[PDB]
């Protein structure tokens, strides 16, 4: 019914139930009690999409595609400025480099590229810099970011960091269910810092570094625990954009 | 004592074995389930915490009361954290100091700043979490708030104004912290969901689905202003007054729930009353009138210096003490003298304690030398100690109110607990909600029916009058097929009687299949409710004044008592035959004497061994003859050989039956003392008037439907000067009796030496333990929370052949309809209290609850004026067309005494306990402009008696 | 014929589990929002509450609280879509019709969805049932021809 | 125990016969010198006070708590009010409720609504005075205050600059009600008379005579920021 926030388990699970998609509390667990107080198994499709061919074709050939952690195939979705886009289905252990400079070419403008965001909004913005870093969870969990259902976005020169990091904190504000503090009044007030920081004011930064490790450390769901990733990596990677 | 009485902690106690947890540096030992901010708060270990309370379930809102653990990843909350063994957790580490800094910050931001000049000033927990934690600042320049009226370039579309529709409280949303404390109290303790979150994010906001709280589905509970923590839901008489300092236990003068409160005080002027989180009747709840109406104490009509008449048609006179109660004694005398000590008589009341309860007994006793003795049990619940004495032994309940807590079906004859008595409804749908099965006999669809995130139910919609037969229906059920226990019947009950009952009621005539015809409830229905109760494991009967008000009565408590037994549904928690007692202590004046054929205890009166021990303690001969009841007294005083009446806080006018010929009775009557807080509709024919005592005022006890004695404390002081027992005692010293009582202590003393079950009962044992249930002698020192848990009090139990007989009380042509008369939650049953308050918004006016097909063909419309043309007078009131009752059936109530609605009222009643028939009478309802004949006549009488010289 | 509508659509969904969120999709289907004439009957059926019932319409984003424009005009403001430039598409579009985002009229009603699926084809609108990909500068000249 | 640990009596004790009064419809026996307030304090009856302590001899400061007496004209002060036998005093009429909001006006008028985020939260003698009142509204739109940093036109002279300069508490004027609990325990207490009273009338400002505490004759036993209610010296 229109939620970003109805993807997490329990919402989603509340939302099925005919209630309010607000985030629950986690002593117990969905599998535990889920829906309707009965357990539940709640996965992604991409992970239901594979179990037929896991148990026919064999496990053990599944197991043979991946990294020493990571095993399986898994699709690569390439999409926003880039010229040939769509879905690359493959082992892990790529390097986006290859991805994003070879295989699908360069921008759809023509001009180099500035960022590359793995995972949606909630997703740390990786540079060209970062090319020699292979597609799988644990390492790219390691290099400060997330790699989630494979989103793969790209912007070109011509891309203004501010007004993505403050589209970040806008989407974690008009998504949210509004369960806990740290995404109710947090998002709207970083929403504001980030303007403040377009200002000019050098209060803000801290300011912001603080707000943004409270939403990590307090936040009840990850879409007010990793809505800091986007700011503080466009902060990061790209301070020629931001004063 | 315990902590969750004083200490508020985090989350609700849970069951589970010994859970042994380090908690800073400090061992702990708490069931399983139990979270660590309750074991931290066990440990004397505080953790900062906004949204948690014990009263709900803990949710993950605030994230202030993140603790660092050992072997867990990140910050986690306690409060959504169950301890586990071995566990060693850091409640203050710097990193989480700085955290709570950042949200109480991020809290404040959105805050108004009226700290100084806000109600809740040192009752708010915003305020104690924001100083506790240590917030020197605020960093961010907020432009979006929710507070400020007028944001840069104009008003702020965020702003809500405030809502002051309640006259009790007001909802301030710009001091919103959006925790949901009142949702979640409003959805899991009260039960009513009338309460939301109306939007997503930032921009959600607390709202009841209207434009105001009081036209929603809100019943004023208190229960979201209870807990508040932030002044956005706050008690009027808190910006009214400023914010209590000290605190004081007391109960509630309704309902014989036993609502233990605590007034907060500053100085003498009673700010407010909320619950105490103690008493088994209520674990922190309560309703509109305990919580709110209590501002009758502090009306201008109340009435402050004895007032001598010497005629009814003469005014009233202004008059001292001392001259007052000479002239009563020597009335009293004269009359006594004259037509002899049965020409005298008292009229206890329930709404006082059972000290003054065991005073009048004794005045009437002792003193008159009479056992012309009664209560306003004999107009309700007095069939149940009939028939519950006939079958097990007691006159009284069988179980607690936490029993509920273990039920596993509820089947309710006669009540209405959503209006009766509130606290217990939520307690009942707490389990309705939670599996429970329910089967409802009232013909008028209750609220209790309707109930969201309802379980199963069954509602048998009968007719009223045939409450025995469906009793009887489902015993041939039951009993042809083969569900009920044997064992239980060998064990406890006697079944060569056993035999005789199923070889009576297996006779095919008291079938479902017939039954149907006469009764109007379907076969199938029937049957399938019938296999449901005796299926469940533990089910449990609660029953009211469907059954007790009746032609039959008591036999229908002994059908049901029948059932609880053959069933097996007693002497354990979760199962039992329960009466919903009314008007508090009416257990404690029914124990107390109050009955023209008993001694305190339920002694009968010709009891040589009881009349031998009362005679050595009071020094005083006593008679062995029952006395008169309410009926006999107002027959006889028709025909005379009585003249005298001592009224204690009872209105025998409005609240009884037959009000032409209760009226005629009062009036030939040479002396009628009154004894009550106002002037009233029985001090209409009144010729003395002594001032009273509310609870505030009082010092004692109260004995209510559970068995309960919670202990009523002083905390304003009498502005008559006296409470009710001085009184009493004034009135017994000066007509020659001698008696100096300095306190109740003393009082209940004797009550303790004179009858068993309160030979241990002392305040002190009330203070520690904190409530007692009577049955409390050397053997079962602590209480008896269960009774019959080992074998029955008479030693076997009886089964009865119990049958239908048609009632008197038939309709005919020009008597087509039935009637029926009920209550409502605001008002109270005659509103001298409660109509004397703001209750008189939800309830300014009684009405009639037709239904839409008699409506038609009469020409009746809602909002119009109706005549209920009856047998034993005359009446009119407003309409309510409602698809609530049943085709032929009509509901009433009497509340206001501006409808004489007892003047409809039919003197038929019990046989055995000669309790009225309040519940059926046979009507005419036509449309009519003109109010009454009778009405008129009261009004006028009432105008012109009611003035003072 | 609101009442025989509503009930229709409640006898549709007897028996369900949590069956309020479908019952309002195809309220909000028949309708165009959910009237404050329809929480009752629905919590009734549903054994809800009122408060319930207004909550769940609150909370979510689909269920209109007033109708629309005799047309709509949905366009993401993704990451992705954003990155391919949408902002111009938005500017020449909302100049177009005169409407800034959000704001809704009886002709149209502009607003935002945040995706599509459409990544790939970054410029992308839902325009009354019908999505379209690849909105150049150029491409809104028909948008809005179609669309008076 | 006794009730002078747990609970701040109004005045000092005194020694005296005993003496019977009547406290709100409460009994109470106590020294003749014993004020009104005190003997109120030890019958559970509570007045308002801000500037009484018994630290200090008492002063007629504050004017919160007034209390109407019979046989006394007007309504006078507990704090310098000694009982008298018989006498029956009502601390709680609609006068002095009326009376006491004003004066916490006043008070309030010239105060900062720091109060959420500042450090005596809870252990504040003028938060609870003012909430025990029941202040709901002020209706004096002051320009003349101590704690405005920036008044129209220009900065305040009336504002004077916090003093961190003593390493266990410091002084912030803008807070300070006047009066002189700092004064009247530092001089009678302590006996090192190192603060006085700087100026005269809504201009006097609490001071040592010098730049700031450290540099004064201040031994700092904390005698000033025990007695102080209002976070001023913390
Ligand atoms: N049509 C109809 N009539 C009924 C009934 C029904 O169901 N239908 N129910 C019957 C039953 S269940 C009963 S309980 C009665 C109840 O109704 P009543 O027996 O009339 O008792 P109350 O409503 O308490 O009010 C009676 C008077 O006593 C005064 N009083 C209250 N508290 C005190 C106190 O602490 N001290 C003193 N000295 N006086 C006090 C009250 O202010 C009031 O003036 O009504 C009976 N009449
Ligand atoms: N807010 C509030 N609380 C109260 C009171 C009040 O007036 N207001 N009254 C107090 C008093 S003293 C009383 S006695 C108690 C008890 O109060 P309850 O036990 O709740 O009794 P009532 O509400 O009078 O009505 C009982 C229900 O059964 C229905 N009924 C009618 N005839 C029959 C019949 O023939 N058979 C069956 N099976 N059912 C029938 C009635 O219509 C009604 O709905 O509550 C106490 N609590
Ligand atoms: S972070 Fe935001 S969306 Fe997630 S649970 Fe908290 S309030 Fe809800
Ligand atoms: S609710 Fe509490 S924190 Fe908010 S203004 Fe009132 S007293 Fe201050
Ligand atoms: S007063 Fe009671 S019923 Fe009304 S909103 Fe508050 S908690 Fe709910
Ligand atoms: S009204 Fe009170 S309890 Fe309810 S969310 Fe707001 S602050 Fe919490
Ligand atoms: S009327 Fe009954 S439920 Fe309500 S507060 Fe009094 S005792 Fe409790
Ligand atoms: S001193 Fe007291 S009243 Fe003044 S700001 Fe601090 S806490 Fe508030
Ligand atoms: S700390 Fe210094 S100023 Fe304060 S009372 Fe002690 S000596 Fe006086
Ligand atoms: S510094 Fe403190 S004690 Fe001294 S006058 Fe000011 S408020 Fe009173
Ligand atoms: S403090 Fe436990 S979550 Fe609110
Ligand atoms: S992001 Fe707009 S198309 Fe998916
Ligand atoms: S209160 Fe006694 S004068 Fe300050
Ligand atoms: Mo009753
Ligand atoms: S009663």
């Amino acid at each position: 019914a229109g939620a970003y926030v109805c993807g997490e388990e329990t919402s989603l699970l509340n939302s099925l139930e005919g209630k309010r998609g607000t985030v629950r509390a986690k002593p117990p667990l969905p599998a535990l009690k889920g829906l309707f107080g009965k357990p539940t198994v709640v996965n992604n499709l991409l992970s239901l999409a594979a179990v037929p061919w896991i148990i026919a074709h064999g496990a053990k050939a599944y197991e043979s595609f991946g990294m020493d952690r990571s095993r399986g195939t898994i699709p690569l979705q390439i999409g926003g400025n880039v010229k040939r886009g769509g879905l690359f289905e493959t082992g892990f252990g790529i390097t986006l480099g290859e991805l994003v400079e070879d295989i699908c070419g360069g921008t759809a403008s023509g001009r180099p590229v500035k960022a590359v965001q793995v995972g949606g909004p909630l997703g740390a913005y990786h540079p060209v810099s970062d090319y020699h870093l292979p597609f799988c969870y644990e390492q790219f969990a390691g290099q400060g970011g997330l790699v989630g259902h494979a989103g793969l976005v790209v912007h070109d020169d011509t891309a203004d960091m501010l007004k993505l990091a403050r589209f970040a904190m806008e989407f974690c504000a008009i998504e949210s269910c509004g369960t806990c503090t740290p995404c109710r009044i947090g998002a709207v007030r970083g929403v504001e810092v980030i303007d403040r920081i377009a200002a000019g004011d050098a209060s803000a930064m801290p300011l912001l570094d603080d707000l943004c490790q409270t939403m990590k450390l307090g936040s009840l769901c990850a879409l007010g625990g990793f809505t800091p990733y986007p700011v503080q990596s466009a902060i990061r990677h790209f301070p020629a954009d931001f004063p | 004592p315990p902590l969750d009485w004083t200490q508020d902690m985090g989350t609700p106690k849970r069951e589970g074995a010994p859970v042994h947890l380090t908690i800073d540096g400090v061992e702990v030992t708490v069931p399983a389930g139990t979270s660590v901010l309750r074991a931290a708060a066990e440990a004397g270990i505080s953790i900062p915490k906004l949204c948690a309370t014990d009263n709900v379930e803990p949710v993950g809102s605030c994230r202030l009361c993140m603790v660092e653990i050992e072997g867990m990843r990140g910050t986690p909350t306690s409060c959504t954290t169950p301890v586990a063994p071995g566990m060693r957790v850091h409640t203050q580490t710097p990193q989480l100091q700085k955290l709570r800094r950042g949200v109480m910050e991020l809290y404040i931001s959105d805050h108004p700043l009226d700290c100084l000049t806000c109600a809740a000033n040192g009752d708010c927990e915003l305020q104690d979490m924001a100083g506790a934690v240590g917030l020197r600042e605020v960093r961010y320049q907020a432009k979006d708030t929710h507070f400020a009226r007028r944001d840069a370039t104009g008003p702020n579309p965020r702003y809500i104004p405030k809502d002051n529709s309640n006259p009790y409280f007001s909802y301030d949303p710009a001091k919103c912290i959006v925790c949901m404390r009142c949702v979640r109290a409003c959805e899991e303790v009260q039960g009513t969901f009338a309460l939301t979150v109306m939007g997503r994010g930032f921009d959600a906001r607390i709202s009841p689905a209207a434009p105001d709280f009081l036209s929603s589905d809100c019943v004023s509970c208190g229960a979201c202003v209870q807990a508040c923590p932030t002044a956005t839901l706050v008690e009027k008489s808190v910006e009214r007054i400023g914010t209590p300092e000290r605190k004081v236990v007391t109960t509630c003068a309704y309902c014989g729930v036993g609502c233990s409160f605590e007034a907060h005080m500053l100085g003498d002027q009673l700010v407010r009353m909320v619950p105490w989180k103690g008493g088994a009747a209520n674990r922190g709840h309560s309703c509109v009138k305990g919580r709110f109406a209590y501002g009758y104490a502090t009306h201008q009509d109340r009435i402050l210096k004895p007032m001598i008449r010497d005629k009814i048609t003469d005014p009233w006179r202004e008059v001292n003490w001392t001259e007052a109660l000479d002239f009563t004694a020597t009335r009293l005398r004269a009359l006594r003298d004259s037509h002899g000590a049965d020409a005298l008589g008292v009229i206890t009341s329930s709404r006082c304690t059972n000290e003054e309860t065991y005073l009048v007994q004794k005045l009437a006793r002792a003193v008159f030398g009479t056992n012309n003795t009664d209560t306003c049990a004999r107009v309700c619940h007095s069939p149940t100690g009939y028939g519950l004495k006939q079958t097990f032994g007691t006159s009284a309940g069988t179980q607690d109110f936490d029993s509920v807590e273990e039920t596993d079906l509820a089947l309710v004859i006669g009540a209405n607990p959503t209006d009766g008595h509130p606290v217990f409804a939520s307690r009942l749908r707490k389990r309705l909600r939670a599996g429970a099965k329910l089967i409802v006999v009232d013909p008028r669809r209750i609220d209790l029916l309707n109930t969201p995130h309802r379980g199963e139910a069954w509602h048998l919609q009968l007719k009223p009058g045939t409450n025995v037969a469906v009793m009887t229906a489902m015993a041939h059920v039951i009993v042809t097929e083969q569900i009920f226990d044997k064992r239980f019947i060998g064990d406890r009950c006697d079944w060569d009687e056993w035999a005789d009952y199923a070889e009576f009621v297996a006779n095919p005539e008291y079938a479902p299949e017939a039954v149907e015809s006469l009764t109007g409830v379907p076969a199938g229905l029937l049957r399938q409710a019938a296999r449901a109760y005796a299926a469940a494991p533990n089910a449990a009967i609660y029953y009211g004044l469907g059954v007790t008000e009746h032609s039959q009565g008591s036999t229908t408590v002994i059908a049901i008592a029948n059932l609880a037994m053959m069933t097996g549904n007693i002497g354990r928690p979760g199962v039992g035959v329960n009466p919903l007692r009314g008007q508090n202590n009416v257990q404690g004046s029914c124990d107390m004497g109050s009955f023209p054929h008993e001694f305190p205890g339920y002694r009968h009166v010709s009891d040589d061994a009881t009349r031998g021990l009362f005679e050595r303690t009071w020094g005083v001969t006593l008679s062995s003859e029952p006395g008169l009841r309410i009926p006999n007294m107002l027959d006889a005083a028709v025909e005379g050989r009585f003249k005298a009446l001592y009224v204690q806080g009872e209105d025998i006018l409005q609240s009884d039956p037959d009000t032409r010929h209760v009226s005629a009775g009062l009036a030939a009557m040479d002396l009628v003392i009154v004894h009550d807080l106002f002037l009233n509709e029985t001090a209409n024919y009144a010729h003395v008037f002594l001032p009273g005592s509310t609870f505030l005022e009082k010092d004692g006890t109260f004995t209510n439907a559970e068995r309960r004695i919670n202990r009523v404390r002083r905390v304003m002081a009498p502005k008559a000067g006296f409470a009710d027992w001085e009184v009493t005692q004034m009135l017994a010293n000066a007509l020659g009796a001698g008696w100096h009582y300095t306190h109740p202590s003393e009082i209940m003393a004797e009550i303790a030496a004179t009858t068993p079950g309160f030979a241990a009962v002392t305040y002190e044992m009330l203070d520690a333990r904190g409530s007692v249930q009577w049955p409390c002698n050397e053997k079962a020192p602590e209480g008896s929370p269960i009774m019959h848990v080992e074998g029955f009090v008479r030693g076997k139990g009886r089964f009865i052949r119990t049958a239908y007989l048609p009632t008197d009380e038939k309709t005919g042509p020009r008597f087509p309809l039935l009637l029926t008369t009920g209550r409502i939650l605001s008002q109270y049953n005659v509103g001298a209290q409660t109509r004397r308050t703001e209750n008189t918004v939800w309830h300014g006016e009684d009405r009639l609850e037709i239904h839409p097909t008699d409506a038609e063909t009469r020409g009746i419309r809602d909002g119009d004026w109706v005549r209920l043309a009856s047998r034993a007078g005359e009446t009119t009131l407003r309409a309510t067309v409602t698809d609530r009752v049943s085709p032929g059936v009509v509901y009433t109530t009497f509340h206001h005494p501006d409808t004489q609605a007892n003047v409809v009222t039919t003197d038929t009643s019990d046989w055995a306990t000669n309790c009225p028939e309040y519940k059926v009478t046979a009507v005419q309802v036509a449309a009519s402009n003109g109010p009454s004949d009778w009405q008129q006549d009261y009004a006028a009488q009432a105008a012109a008696a009611r003035r003072i010289e | 014929t609101d009442t025989a509508r509503l009930r229709a659509i409640l006898a549709a969904h007897r028996g369900r589990e949590g069956a309020l969120l479908p019952i309002l999709h195809d309220v909000q289907a028949a309708f165009g929002f959910i009237p404050e004439d329809a929480y009752a009957p629905i919590a009734a059926d549903l054994g809800l509450t009122r408060a319930e019932v207004a909550g769940v319409v609150g909370f979510y984003h689909d269920f209109r609280k007033a109708p629309a424009g005799r047309h709509v005009i949905k366009l993401c403001r993704a990451e992705a879509c954003q990155a391919m430039g949408m902002d111009a598409v938005q500017a020449r579009l909302e100049s177009a019709l005169g409407l800034r985002l959000g704001d809704s009229s009886e002709a149209v009603t502009l607003e935002a969805v945040y995706c599509l699926g459409l990544c790939a084809c970054a410029p992308a609108a839902m325009v009354d049932d019908r999505l379209v990909g690849r909105l150049d500068a150029a491409a809104v000249a028909g948008i809005v021809a179609e669309l008076g």
